[PDB]
């Protein structure tokens, strides 16, 4: 009968705003309450632990509260950094009716894509050398739409960091072999990217 | 931490196969998690001391043991294509109702019906282009793999023979080729960004290595072509000018 | 109410 | 004045006669109104106290497996302990846990309980500031490792500053004519001659909530403790205690002696005489 | 090992008289350990459908426990409460009286 329900199931925000995550068990017969975040190709790590009849845990810039009585609980991220971005579980520790031990109970999770502010934008697209095309170094406001045409095959906006030079920049993947003017159409691309 | 065994796990329906794990150093209880797409993290059984503590909705086809060096083996029998998860191994210093269990990097399985489609990547470089030197002063090297099925992948970069993760990124999740065809191969791209001053020096050896984990030696192979075992399939470029 | 808690000795 | 609501733990190990024997009680004051005992047909969280009835069924849903994941605990504590101390698994032992907190007249919290014991001596005991342990010998000290990494504690004292009081709180009102209103005790004096020349004059207490209670006899106004035989105030089966003070008393003088009752259901101490 | 003998109060509910339902008592407490054995005797004889209360202790780890049931006394009838327990080789027999 232990369910969890965590809203929203994902949420995408600038760089450097507070956070707000939920979450709701129905059986309050808890003995902890737990937050975790799961990166990919890697566990789980444990990042907050309420007590049963405590009310709130803070570590760091994360604050979590519990509340039994109305089976909810809430965890707050205060200015929010890029590194956070992961997929943030709410897991609860109670036992179930007729049977042997207690266990924890999951959440589906809530996918947290904390989007960096580019400093300096510059929208353009290069062609490389075919042993592709790329779309780069465009805002965190521009968005990528997948291709109409299965044939040609678009990825998604992804992040790289030179630490060394403090620049962070997305950027996506277009290509097909069957030209770099047509490959993204279907995106809204600022009319001030660069074509060389 | 918690280590588990193998890694990534590619077998046939009815086969059978065995997910190791080994807890911390102390820890006497160990767990075992079930992580698929359809019901999310799951708890399925825990051990203490060799003896079975709590239960969760697990399969009798499913067996799992603790043995007095306290690490834990989980047989999956009869396998099914719904047991293709993402299998977790936990453990805890005890059965304290206020501490914490510690999560391993997990097992992820993948059960087929036929093996004939399974594929290794074809991995290759594309240089920068001139135009994004002379307007950015960096250069940005892309990396593609093509056609591969299923997407045990693990994609890295190395510089000099050094593994490099500034100005590295990598897809979330590979794109299926063709969508409308459920056995698809997929295809994963990624970036390497650095100075271009560094990529004009034409000493630097830039090397995109995709690890790919296929077909076990448990499984029987009959067709012309070769077994896609789990192999390393690479592509570099030296840069230049 | 009761304290949920379970700590072996 | 001050109230208290404490949970009593016993687990006794049977080797041989099946799973350990568990009874676990509540009290608020004296009055029972929980109880949970592993030997009964249905293993639940019973209700004896009529105020407590109200409570829905996710109060002894939670209730219930609380003292069962108790019980099943405590089995493995009685193994445990039988490796500590090198005793065989042939014997009985015992053990016992009880936790609590006291509330002033305000509401406030005044002292929080968690101490355990086995085979009838102190064992480990929380610390009244909350934050550490006292143990008794060295396997209590192995307990009180395992209990300080874990953070037994930092629950400990969550729970006696908060669940508590709160709900200890709510008994006190949803139970306010019988947790709040005392009950005054209904008094008389026998008299009962030994021989021809003394006799035994007994003070009656019956009927009284809650158990604490002063009997003293006057003879002629000074106190006759010294010669004053004393019962323990004992249950009367109906939520109620009874207590009884007699003196020998030389035939002829009983009316130079006189009981004195103090209790809080009385507004002003009772004066009585053998009549 | 602890082992305490158990203190013995046999005595009513309600002040007695012959003729009238009442309840006979018999409060066993500061003994260790727990397993006791009790009994009611009506003119030497076992009572049957004695009930008894639920296990406790006091502060300082000693049990108690009270064990009753109906009876109508007369002025004919002899009752009595038998106590055995680990500490005591002989089984304890206080008879009750009425002004106590
Ligand atoms: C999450 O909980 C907070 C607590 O007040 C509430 O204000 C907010 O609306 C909730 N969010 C959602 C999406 O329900
Ligand atoms: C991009 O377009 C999609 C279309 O469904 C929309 O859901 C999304 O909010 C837009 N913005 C981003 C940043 O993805
Ligand atoms: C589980 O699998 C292992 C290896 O595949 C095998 O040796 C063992 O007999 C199986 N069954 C059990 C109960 O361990």
């Amino acid at each position: 009968k232990q369910e969890v329900t965590q809203i929203p199931a994902a949420l995408s925000v600038p760089e450097g705003e507070n956070l707000v995550l939920n979450c709701s068990f129905t059986d309050s017969a808890i003995y902890n309450l737990q937050w975790f975040r799961q990166d990919p190709g890697k566990g789980l790590t444990s990042l907050l632990l309420i007590q049963s009849s405590q009310r709130e845990q803070t570590s760091g810039r994360l604050n979590a509260s519990l509340d039994k009585s109305s089976g909810r609980s809430t965890l707050y991220i205060a200015a929010s950094q890029p590194g956070d971005s992961a997929t943030y579980l709410c897991a609860v520790l109670s036992p179930v009716q007729e049977t042997s031990g207690s266990r924890l109970t999951f959440g589906e999770g809530t996918q947290l894509t904390v989007n960096p502010d580019i400093q300096n934008p510059d929208p353009a697209v290069y062609q490389l050398r075919d042993s592709v095309c790329l779309f780069t170094d465009f805002d965190s406001q521009t968005n990528v739409s997948q291709s109409k045409d299965s044939d040609v095959y678009i990825t998604d906006k992804c992040v790289l960091d030179m630490r060394s030079m403090d620049f962070k920049s997305n950027s996506a993947v277009a290509w097909s072999n069957k030209a770099c003017a047509n490959a993204f159409n279907n995106s809204i691309i600022p009319e001030d990217t660069f074509f060389p | 931490g918690v280590t588990q065994t193998p890694k990534h796990l590619i077998t046939a329906t009815g086969q059978r196969v065995t997910l190791r794990c080994s807890p911390r150093s102390g820890d006497l209880s160990v767990y075992w998690y079930q992580q698929s797409l359809d019901q999310g993290l799951q708890f399925l059984i825990q051990y203490y001391n060799g003896e079975e503590r709590a239960k969760g909705n697990i399969l009798e086809r499913f067996s799992a043991q603790q043995f007095p060096d306290l690490h834990s083996e989980l047989n999956l029998s009869s396998l099914e294509l719904g047991d293709s998860a993402l299998y977790f191994c936990a453990s805890s210093v005890g059965l304290f109702s206020t501490d914490t269990q510690y999560f391993g990097p997990g097992t992820r399985l993948t059960v087929l019906e036929d093996l004939k489609n399974v594929f290794p990547p074809e991995v290759a470089v594309f240089e920068p282009s001139e135009a994004e030197i002379s307007h950015t002063q960096k250069a940005t090297l892309v990396c593609l793999a093509t056609g591969f099925y299923p997407d045990h992948v693990e994609l890295s970069w190395w510089v000099n023979g050094k593994e490099v993760h500034s100005g590295v990124c990598t897809d979330p999740q590979p794109l299926k080729e063709q969508p409308a065809l459920n056995d698809s191969r997929y295809a994963l791209s990624s970036r390497l960004r650095v100075s271009a001053t560094f990529w004009q020096n034409p000493r630097n050896h830039f090397r995109c290595q995709v690890q790919f984990y296929g077909l076990s030696e448990n499984d029987e192979w009959t067709q012309d072509r070769a077994k896609p075992v789990t192999q390393i399939v690479s592509a570099e470029a030296w840069g230049r000018a | 109410t009761r304290l949920a808690l379970i700590a072996p000795k | 004045g001050s109230h208290s609501m404490r949970y009593f733990h016993t687990s006794v190990s049977r080797p041989g006669r099946g799973e350990p024997r568990f009874i676990t009680v509540g009290y608020v004051d004296d009055t029972l109104f929980v109880r949970f005992d592993s030997d009964a047909a249905s293993p639940r969280e019973e209700p004896r106290a009529p105020w407590i009835e109200q409570e829905g069924p996710e109060y002894w849903d939670r209730e219930t497996q609380i003292s069962k994941a108790k019980a099943q605990t405590d089995r493995e504590d009685l193994r445990t302990l039988l490796r500590y101390y090198n005793q065989s698994e042939a014997g009985s032992h015992t053990l016992q846990n009880m936790y609590g907190c006291d509330v002033g007249p305000d509401g406030r919290l005044l002292r929080g309980y968690h101490q355990d014991a086995y085979d009838g001596k102190d064992y480990i005991a929380l610390n009244e500031d909350l934050s550490s342990w006292t143990a008794a010998d060295t396997a209590a000290q192995i307990t009180q490792r395992k209990w300080e990494a874990a953070r037994v504690a930092e629950q400990l004292r969550a729970y006696l500053e908060g669940e508590c009081v709160e709900w200890l709180r709510r008994y006190l009102e949803n139970g306010k004519e019988t947790l709040q209103r005392a009950d005054p005790p209904k008094t008389h004096v026998t008299h009962h001659p030994i021989s021809d020349h003394e006799a035994t004059l007994r003070c009656w207490a019956l009927g009284f909530y809650p158990a604490e209670i002063t009997l003293t006899w006057q003879r002629d106004g000074e106190d006759q403790t010294q010669d004053t035989e004393l019962v323990e105030t004992r249950p009367a089966g109906d939520r109620t205690f009874q207590k009884w003070a007699a003196v020998v008393v030389p035939s002829g003088e009983e009316q130079r002696y006189t009981c004195h009752v103090q209790h809080e259901g009385l507004p002003k101490p009772l004066t009585l005489r053998w009549e | 090992m602890i082992q305490r003998t158990p203190k013995i109060q046999v005595y009513s509910r309600h002040p007695a008289e012959n003729g009238k339902s009442n309840f006979l008592n018999c409060y066993v407490s500061g003994f260790h350990p727990s397993d006791i054995e009790v009994d009611l005797l009506k003119n030497g004889e076992r009572i049957e459908k004695v009930e008894h209360s639920d296990l406790s202790f006091s502060k300082d780890w000693s049990f108690y426990l009270l064990y009753y049931t109906e009876f109508t006394p007369t002025e004919k009838d002899e009752y009595a409460c038998r106590v055995n327990h680990v500490t005591l080789s002989q089984p304890k027999i206080v008879k009750w009286d009425r002004d106590m």
